[PDB]
């Protein structure tokens, strides 16, 4: 994790590089299923989602 | 978008390769078919390709 | 302090010398033998990889070394002192123990001696790797050329065991 | 032929430097070094650990 293999014309010896961490960092679009399943029951807006389904056909 | 799959099959070699290749976790029980064993070993990471020989003898 | 000494205390073939003042620590005369006994079972147990003998130098008189020697003998621990009566012998102190691997036998497992001019000269002849001064000693006639001089301060043998990673609690 | 051979082939899967487990094939042990089975105290740190995101599987 965080290590990249650099192979190309810009280097004479291909090698593994430990890349640092960005500052600031990009947004992470990951959903943690277990932590979301450990909360109380969630009731979504069923009317809004079907309205978007109907309207966004093109 | 918030979906996950759990593919259960006693003949892994007959399941679509496009779907079985996206699985990251494997819960392998006893397997008695050579083709299924080879397919599972190919899917499994190299970190477990040495312990994968215990599949036919699983209790 | 404990976490600073772990990298050095993890090498099997590493010489460690001790310079201990009996007066600084409490109940020295009744727990030093136990400290040696449970130091060698951890750091000088392997017959092939633990190939260097620890040296314990005590700031005391020669007449008190015979009591320590006989107390060690009573507990079935083989040590050498270099003194027989009141005469120090250079060859006996600096001799290398003989090992029989198939029998798991080594002729002695520690060099326990007193602080004296003759003994200090022997230490300088065969330099060690780590030197642990405990309680505060002069150490002005010892060649500290390429030897770590880690000073350990304690008040009881439990603290020394905790520092030397021989006990998980203080 | 009166030759007692009892040889086990093992494979390193990590290290136990301190009170925590680090994976990786490194720090090859020196010859004539004892093997001490494995105790439940150290196996309870590799797997069980301690965190909110813990899922028991037997």
């Amino acid at each position: 994790a965080g290590e990249c293999l650099v192979v190309g014309d810009s280097t004479p010896i291909p090698s593994i590089v430990k890349l640092e961490l960005p500052n600031p960092e990009p947004r992470s679009q990951s959903i943690k299923f277990h932590k979301k399943w450990s909360e109380s029951w969630r009731t979504p807006s069923f009317e809004e989602v079907i309205m978007r389904w109907r309207k966004e056909n093109g | 978008y918030g979906l996950s799959l759990m593919v259960v099959s006693q003949r892994p070699s007959e399941v679509s390769d496009t779907i079985l290749s996206q699985c990251n976790n494997f819960i392998n029980l006893r397997l008695t078919n050579i083709n299924d064993q080879n397919y599972i070993k190919n899917l499994l990471p190299d970190n477990s390709r040495s312990i994968s020989e215990i599949l036919p003898t699983l209790g | 302090r404990k976490n600073q000494l772990v990298p050095s205390l993890n090498i099997n073939s590493r010489s460690r010398y001790f310079i201990i003042d009996p007066d600084t620590i409490d109940n020295f005369d009744d727990e030093f033998i136990l400290f040696v006994k449970d130091y060698l079972d951890k750091y000088n147990s392997k017959i092939k990889l633990h190939t260097e003998t620890p040296c314990f130098i005590l700031k005391t008189d020669v007449n008190n070394l015979s009591e320590y020697h006989k107390r060690f003998v009573s507990r079935n621990i083989q040590i050498i002192t270099g003194y027989i009566g009141d005469t120090f012998y250079f060859k006996e102190f600096n001799k290398e123990p003989k090992r029989i691997i198939k029998d798991n036998w080594v002729e002695f497992k520690a060099r326990i001696s007193c602080n004296s001019d003759e003994v200090i000269k022997c230490i300088n002849y065969k330099k060690c790797d780590d030197l642990y001064i405990v309680g505060g000693v002069d150490v002005s006639l010892l060649d500290t050329a390429d030897v770590n001089i880690e000073n350990l301060e304690i008040n009881n043998f439990r603290e020394l065991k905790y520092l030397l990673s021989m006990l998980k609690e203080i | 032929k009166d030759e007692d051979i009892f040889i086990l082939t093992v494979q390193p899967v990590g290290i136990f430097k301190g009170e925590e487990f680090f994976q990786g094939n490194s720090m090859l042990p020196s010859p004539t070094e004892p093997v001490f089975l494995v105790e439940d105290d150290i196996l309870n740190k590799i797997f069980s650990n301690e965190k909110t995101k813990i899922f028991h599987l037997g």
